[PDB]
């Protein structure tokens, strides 16, 4: 019911500036607060700030001096923030939550729903897209009944893409890993599912390969 | 500032244990402390507000304790999709700060890979590069070993592996391993051999196709 959905991931160069949105539904916008946190890959959670949906009152992090701006709009359910001059070291997932931060001061303080969360990446390097290869199922790919199939998603940046089995419906057996850094700077994956080897022929098996930072869709029938 | 400290950053259980993470705070936050929980990939999710409420939906194996500078969040049977990292939040006074987080593995019995081997696509052929890929699925413990070989002589380069988080439902992990010739060399070659190694198996086990 109560959730938040965020702007897809973006890659600016040093110094630009980026602007996130974050649009609320499910209950009531101008009642609460929306506050913003960051996660650099590997380590760990930074309060950035915060904004009155009603007010329209900011509470700013420090360390971003003047860097960072929040802003809501009424009509939209929707929060902003951009952080402009943009540094090597401001990549991380962007999150926004929704905050319950009262003119009564309780304990029932905290942010919950938050957004699935933005990656921007901040780097000298262009975009580039992915292409999407399969991986198909054979004897060299079947153990006891059960085949495996997949896709690989080879030479993108930057992160994330995302992939899904036939439009969301088939999610028990597949395994998206982590992406490995190649000898060229370019990220790949690769995504797999197990499957009964009896329905190969009676199932059909498409990959959703999205990579938003280069508006990118492939979709990818894999085949016996 | 108000610097949160938590004591386990790293433990691993059984399922139905029961365990204890440990937070402390800097200065007297009170009672004004929450807790997070993060499965990878997705974002955080209140479990716990003002030190012990539990947020509805959360189930009841969730627990918080304590008041003044330290706090403890116990689950009391540990569940397969309570693999996280939990941190904790102090809601006192601006800014509010988080804890380092406590990664949280579950541990299960030994479970051998399943190996797998693709040959490239003949797509990827047009375009004059080979990758082909090796995947040890639903494994446990973590530490496998893969080697390429192309016609029984172990390959030095061109490979890369990725590995996943534990799985939510059954605690394996899975493998994936890439090997990435030009289209020229893998056309120089008959026989691509992928050889794992793990502790539930009795000696290496190679899977290969001929080219
Ligand atoms: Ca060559
Ligand atoms: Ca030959």
């Amino acid at each position: 019911e109560v959730q938040l959905v965020e702007s897809g991931a973006e890659v600016k160069k040093p110094g630009a500036s980026v602007k996130v949105s974050c649009k609320a539904s499910g209950y009531t916008f101008t009642s609460y607060d929306i506050t913003w946190v960051r996660q650099a890959p590997g380590q760990g959670l930074e309060w950035m700030g915060w904004i009155s949906a009603y007010n329209g009152d900011t509470n700013y992090a420090q360390r971003l001096q003047g860097r960072v701006t929040m802003t809501t709009d009424t009509s939209t359910s929707t929060a902003y923030m951009e952080l402009r001059s943009l540094r090597s070291d401001d990549t991380a997932v962007y999150y926004c939550a929704r905050a319950k931060h009262t003119v009564l001061v309780t304990a029932m303080r905290w942010f919950d729903p938050w957004g699935q969360g933005t990656l921007v990446t901040v780097s000298s390097a262009s975009t580039k897209g992915p292409s999407v290869f399969p991986l198909a199922p054979s004897s060299k790919s079947t153990s006891g009944g059960t085949a495996a199939l997949g896709c690989l998603v080879k030479d993108y940046f930057p992160e994330p893409v995302t992939v899904s089995w036939n439009s969301g419906a088939l999610t028990s057996g597949v395994h998206t890993f982590p992406a490995v850094l190649q000898s060229s700077g370019l990220y790949s994956l690769s995504s797999v599912v197990t499957v009964p080897s009896s329905s190969l022929g009676t199932q059909t098996y498409i990959c959703n390969v999205n990579h938003k930072p280069s508006n990118t869709k492939v979709d990818k029938r894999v085949e016996p | 500032d108000i610097q949160m400290t938590q004591s386990p950053s790293s433990l691993s259980a059984s399922v139905g244990d029961r365990v204890t993470i440990t937070c402390r705070a800097s200065q007297s936050i009170s009672n004004y402390l929450n807790w997070y929980q993060q499965k990878p990939g997705k974002a955080p999710k209140l479990l716990i507000s003002a030190t012990s409420s539990l947020q509805s939906g959360v189930p009841s194996r969730f627990s918080g304790s304590g008041s003044g500078t330290d706090f403890t969040l116990t689950i009391s049977s540990l569940q397969p999709d309570d693999f996280a990292t939990y941190y904790c939040q102090q809601s006192y006074s601006t800014p509010w700060t988080f804890g380092q987080g406590t990664k949280l593995e579950i541990k299960r019995t030994v479970a051998a890979p399943s190996v797998f081997i693709f040959p490239p696509s003949d797509e990827q052929l047009k375009s004059g590069t080979a990758s082909v890929v090796c995947l040890l699925n639903n494994f446990y413990p973590r530490e496998a070993k893969v080697q390429w070989k192309v016609d029984n002589a172990l390959q030095s380069g061109n490979s890369q592996e990725s590995v996943t988080e534990q799985d939510s439902k059954d605690s394996t992990y899975s493998l994936s391993s890439t090997l990435t010739l030009s289209k020229a060399d893998y056309e120089k070659h008959k026989v691509y051999a992928c050889e794992v190694t793990h502790q539930g198996l009795s000696s290496p086990v190679t899977k290969s196709f001929n080219r």
